[PDB]
DNA sequence: TATCCCCCCTTCGGTGCTTTGCACCGAAGGGGGG
């Protein structure tokens, strides 16, 4: 009559053995409710009786997330989890919608109970067993089992997922135009066919999922648009994000604030120019998790900015595999950028930003090289191609800088746009010393012992000054040297420090840095006009660095 | 058929379980394709979801040809496959290879596939072919014969691979062989005309036996004659300014971990008042004597530099701009064994990923040839760049361990 | 006092010399969405 669906064996650890543990005693009504569902369930068939022969079982406790009373049941299978055959779950990445295909006829199918549908293995139905006490605990416990997949345990999902795509192969080969996007509990079909044609279709795939017993509830299959698909509703010519609120609070604490920067950056997929840097500035320094914390005038500014752009909905569209993605990059400032991927004016197909900070002295066209590479690797792991970029760099400055930088990058493809805040090199450093400058020579030294130094320069004219600091290493104190030397110069200087340290920041060429030491020096070589610095091997009796370093020794 | 050979790993190390980097479209449809006609010939067979075991695989198009071959990364499987060194089944290497006019490889990696591979064992080759957008989970596969990539492999076809290789050897005692993965490494010391004509003569009789018992008509030339280690030299001058006397001095400071010959105290005591760098320093007697007895030190080629069979190879790369580059293959620090330089190539002008990727293969090439252990690189690109374009233009067949360095060697040393 | 996946942040813990402060990776745990 219906037709099997075959097992996939599993097994504990070797030389491990199973989960011998109970739970503790929980309310009489949960209880008493618990094994009205249990006593159901095997009436059913998916559950069967434990006696004698199984010793050991397993906790069971009892929820209700959903709705507010349900009494769902879910088990503590961490034991379980934690000693059997560990899985390779093939399917991680969760789809998105950019990527659907204009489908003419769309039916969403949603199965119910699916997870209970498919059978376990016979072996380890031994070690899936679980008790739960009688009402109040009158009589210890009534002990059950599962003939049928676990929710909640680790090979679940991957062994459905195996066993669905067994189910639906035969069907995708007899019919290629129809496709099939599945994840997890949804089953997205859509077609090119008539409105009858394509009804008429989903109700046989619908009887040959009932071949193998597989329930789909008419309620929950959806019927004409808009279709609500894991989160985006998925209308004929547009998908959406689910519409969200965020919370309206004035006390604004930790947790409140870090769900706000959740759906941010959860909305951030189609929504323009949403900013969470400085709102997220807030968390840094992690003290109380119970207080308030106020909201600063820069925190405020960036969330009425959220909020007037989260006013009024934008819609995506399908993509389209006659057309080229073009993409673009904007630069918000202070670490931010967008996405535009589209394939038609003012038609997004997607939008997000980049924010992460990497290195702890970068600047824009190193953190434009690290927004091109994630817009590519997402659109590859979404389309499959690579879009066009249409980039705020100009030519001059990308090949000034690529083919000058000591490691290897690479820019697939791109036009240049004209559109601010441009991202050009603030200033560009001399590789050769000039004629009509002066030459100074700086040198740190300062000891572990003492937390104090002196720093200090020895210029070719004789002028001298030793600054003493403490609490300041000596790669500090180092920055510190090449900080005085460019403060007392003009706006050409030869500067020749020792220390092999302090050369690669300032040649790095960054904008930003952690360091507000950094950060002034940044600012003077701004200020400068042409400025050479130069290497010196340290103490080898080589000019003014050993004179300086005696001074400063 | 080769009775199957039992093979063991590792005492209490589990196999490899490494995820699957995002595919472009093109490269999903030859690997979705290639797989298919696999399973219809039987050398792949679709796997179930127990298997906690996983390698990736890349799409790649070789040189002078239009179909895609499929290429799975087995480092995982090489590193952990215990036995498989010690076994006798590992080559000696002939120290005759390095001296030779001309070098030629073949694509005998199709030969493998007749030779079925343990079942005990077999659990552990097992690849994914991931999905556009993730419509379908992964279609995850195994091979059922001996894979391309594995150290195994040719230690396994060792004895079939010699039983064809001996007559040939026997009646030509000059051609030397070699045997890396999936490549014949063959070389003569005859003209042109002579090798390939001997090469032709190899590849009929690889193709005969086995009609008795991606494209097979590639060819690639190698030249190990013309390879000399390169010293670093000092630069010619006569007239010499304070900025580059004390540059000079620290090129001389990076040369003295390389030797213990160079006298910097005469070029120091030079250097003792403080001058601005444009002044000119005309050289002295003293100065003029160490330079020349320097530049005759480093004429003269290294010294006590030795291999050591136990321990890896390590080719550090550095970036010299206008597409040029260099290595310094190594075991120890100090002991360069062979440094170079890459010039530029065509058509990699505007491509410095291009670049690094026929720099890559260059050098290892070259290292399998002189001693047959590839080296592990330390690669100057950043990491998620290289992830995502090494495979468009990487033709090899064959994937080292690379790890890659974040802080700038900022040295002109080696650039001359 | 349930499981599993993507992504987005920050904290602390390991590396490597970058030499012991500094830069730079790697999970742990925090939320969003399934
Ligand atoms: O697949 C889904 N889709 C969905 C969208 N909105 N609500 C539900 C269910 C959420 C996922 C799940 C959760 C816990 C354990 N196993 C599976």
């Amino acid at each position: 009559p219906i037709s099997p669906i075959e097992t996939v064996p599993v097994k504990l650890k070797p030389g491990m053995d199973g989960p011998k543990v109970k739970q503790w005693p929980l309310t009489e009504e949960k209880i008493k409710a618990l094994v009205e569902i249990c006593t159901e369930m095997e009436k059913e068939g998916k559950i069967s009786k434990i006696g004698p022969e199984n010793p050991y079982n397993t906790p069971v406790f009892a929820i209700k997330k959903k709705d507010s009373t349900k009494w769902r049941k879910l088990v503590d299978f961490r034991e379980l989890n934690k000693r059997t055959q560990d899985f390779w779950e093939v399917q991680l990445g969760i789809p998105h919608p950019a990527g659907l295909k204009k489908k003419k006829s769309v039916t969403v199918l949603d199965v119910g109970d699916a997870y209970f549908s498919v059978p376990l293995d016979e072996d380890f139905r031994k070690y899936t067993a679980f008790t739960i006490p009688s009402i109040n605990n009158e009589t210890p416990g009534i002990r059950y089992q599962y003939n049928v997949l676990p929710q909640g345990w680790k090979g679940s999902p991957a062994i459905f997922q195996s066993s669905m795509t067994k189910i639906l192969e035969p069907f995708k080969k007899q019919n290629p135009d129809i496709v099939i996007y599945q994840y997890m509990d949804d089953l997205y079909v859509g077609s090119d066919l008539e409105i009858g044609q394509h009804r008429t279709k989903i109700e046989e795939l619908r009887q040959h999922l009932l071949r193998w017993g597989l329930t789909t509830p008419d309620k929950k299959h959806q019927k004409e648009p808009p279709f609500l698909w894991m989160g985006y509703e998925l209308h004929p010519d547009k998908w959406t994000v689910q519409p969200i609120v965020l919370p309206e609070k004035d006390s604004w604490t930790v947790n409140d604030i870090q769900k706000l920067v959740g759906k941010l950056n959860w909305a951030s997929q189609i929504y323009p120019g949403i900013k969470v840097r400085q709102l997220s500035k807030l968390l840094r320094g992690t003290k109380a998790l119970t207080e308030v914390i106020p909201l600063t005038e820069e925190a405020e500014l960036e969330l009425a900015e959220n909020r007037e752009i989260l006013k009024e909905p934008v819609h995506g569209v399908y993509y389209d595999p006659s057309k080229d993605l073009i993409a673009e990059i904007q630069k918000q400032g202070q670490g931010q950028w967008t996405y535009q991927i589209y394939q038609e004016p003012f038609k997004n197909l997607k939008t997000g930003k980049y924010a992460r900070m990497r290195g702890a002295h970068t600047n824009d066209v190193k953190q434009l090289t690290e927004a091109v590479q994630k817009i590519t690797t997402e659109s590859i792991v979404i389309w499959g191609k690579t879009p066009k970029f249409k980039l705020p760099i100009q030519k001059e400055t990308w090949e000034t800088w690529w083919t000058e930088y000591w490691q290897a990058t690479w820019i697939p493809e791109w036009e240049f746009v004209n559109t601010p805040p441009l991202v050009k090199l603030w200033y560009q450093l001399e590789k050769e010393p000039i004629v009509g400058a002066e030459t100074f020579y700086v040198d740190g030294a300062a000891n572990r012992e003492t937390k104090l130094g002196k720093a200090g320069y020895v210029t070719n004219k004789g002028r001298q000054k030793v600054v003493p600091l403490t609490n300041t290493t000596n790669q500090k104190t180092e920055l510190q040297a090449i900080y005085l030397a460019l403060q007392d110069s003009g706006l050409e200087v030869n500067i020749v420090t020792n220390s092999q340290y302090a050369l690669g920041i300032i040649q790095a060429q960054p904008d930003k840095s952690e360091s507000e030491l950094v950060n002034q020096i940044i600012e003077q070589l701004i200020k400068k006009e042409k400025v050479y610095l130069a290497w010196v091997p340290a103490h080898k009796g080589i000019g003014g660095n050993e004179q300086v370093d005696k001074l400063v020794s | 058929p080769i009775e199957t050979v039992p093979v063991k790993l590792k005492p209490g190390m589990d196999g490899p379980k490494v995820k699957q980097w995002p595919l472009t479209e093109e490269k999903i449809k030859a690997l979705v394709e290639i797989c298919t006609e696999m399973e219809k010939e039987g050398k792949i067979s679709k796997i179930g979801p127990e298997n906690p075991y996983n390698t990736p695989v890349f799409a790649i198009k070789k040189k002078d040809s239009t179909k895609w071959r499929k290429l799975v990364d087995f480092r995982e499987l090489n590193k952990r496959t215990q036995d498989f060194w010690e076994v006798q089944l590992g080559i000696p290497h002939p120290a005759g290879l390095k001296k030779k006019k001309s070098v030629t490889v073949l694509d005998v990696g199709d030969a493998y596939f007749s030779v079925p591979l343990d079942e005990d064992f077999r659990k552990y080759t097992a690849f994914t072919i991931p999905s556009i957008n993730n419509e379908t989970p992964g279609i995850r596969y195994q091979y059922n014969v001996l894979p391309q990539g594995w150290k195994g492999s040719p230690a396994i076809f060792q004895s079939s691979m010699t039983k064809i290789l001996e007559p040939f050897k026997k009646q030509n005692p000059d051609i030397v062989i070699y045997q890396y993965m999936d490549d014949l490494y063959v070389g003569s010391d005859l003209e042109i005309g002579q090798h390939r004509t001997k090469i032709e003569e190899l590849r009929q009789h690889l193709l005969r036996w086995g009609l008795t018992t991606p494209f097979l008509w590639m060819g690639y030339e190698l030249h190990p004659d013309k390879w000399t280690v390169q010293p670093i030299v000092l630069p010619e001058k006569d007239s010499w300014t304070v900025n580059d006397i004390q540059k000079l001095v620290g090129k001389l400071n990076w040369a003295s971990q390389i030797y213990p010959g160079i006298k910097v105290r005469q070029l120091s005591k030079l250097l003792r008042g403080t001058k601005a760098l444009t002044e000119v320093i005309p050289l002295t007697e003293e100065a003029e004597l160490e330079l020349a007895e320097n530049r005759e030190i480093l004429k003269e080629p290294v010294h006590g530099v030795y291999y050591d069979p136990s321990k890896d190879l390590i080719a550090e790369i550095q970036k010299q701009g206008q597409g040029q580059w260099t290595y310094q293959i190594y075991q120890e620090p100090f002991k360069n064994l062979k440094t170079g330089k890459y010039a530029r190539m065509r058509g990699a002008h505007t491509n410095d990923v291009k670049q690094l990727t026929e720099a890559v293969q260059k050098i290892t090439t070259e290292s399998i040839v002189i001693w047959g252990k590839t080296p592990k690189f330390k690669l100057p690109i950043q990491k998620e760049t290289w992830e995502t374009w090494w495979t468009e233009y990487w033709q090899a067949t064959w994937i080292p361990e690379w790890e890659f360095v974040n802080t700038p060697p900022l040295v002109k040393l080696w650039y001359q």
